[PDB]
């Protein structure tokens, strides 16, 4: 396809937003089954990361941010890109 | 990615701002956000693991 800058856009704010989730629910899950963070959609994209855990219909789930979640996570760990207009705001900073 | 950078990301990114959270499709991700063709679309728990720190 043809990379829409806005979307590199939407794709970052949404991996911070799994970055964040994620940490967030690690510290969580030694202080108890908290779920305190009341950060917009923090709650949400948590109970996303635990459903692709044990999901299996892959690509098929239409499951609200399942598989972009997905995608965007496998990205990021293999973006080994100097310049990637995604990644660069975590890996350099 | 000390979580203290992560927050300040949140906030620099507008994320601590109400919003609406865009579905973005499979589609528009394979194409911005492509995979090395590792074709390694990570699932189970390590899916989790990759997020402490992966490089
Ligand atoms: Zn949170
Ligand atoms: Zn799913
Ligand atoms: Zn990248």
């Amino acid at each position: 396809g043809s990379a829409d800058p806005e979307k590199r856009k939407l794709i970052q704010q949404q991996l911070v937003l799994l970055l964040h989730a994620h940490k967030c629910q690690r510290r969580e899950q030694a202080n108890g089954e908290v779920r305190q963070c009341n950060l917009p959609h923090c709650r949400t994209m948590k109970n996303v990361l635990n459903h692709m855990t044990h999901c299996q219909s892959g690509k098929s789930c239409q499951v609200a941010h399942c598989a972009s979640s997905r995608q965007i996570i496998s990205h990021w760990k293999n973006c080994t890109r100097h310049d990637c207009p995604v990644c660069l705001p975590l890996k350099n900073a | 990615s000390d979580e203290e950078v992560l927050m300040s990301l949140v906030i620099e990114m507008g994320l601590d701002r109400i919003k609406e959270l865009p579905q973005l499709t499979s589609y528009d991700c394979e194409v911005n956000a492509p995979i090395q063709g590792s074709r390694n679309l990570l699932q189970g728990e390590e899916l989790l693991r990759a997020l402490d720190q992966v490089n």
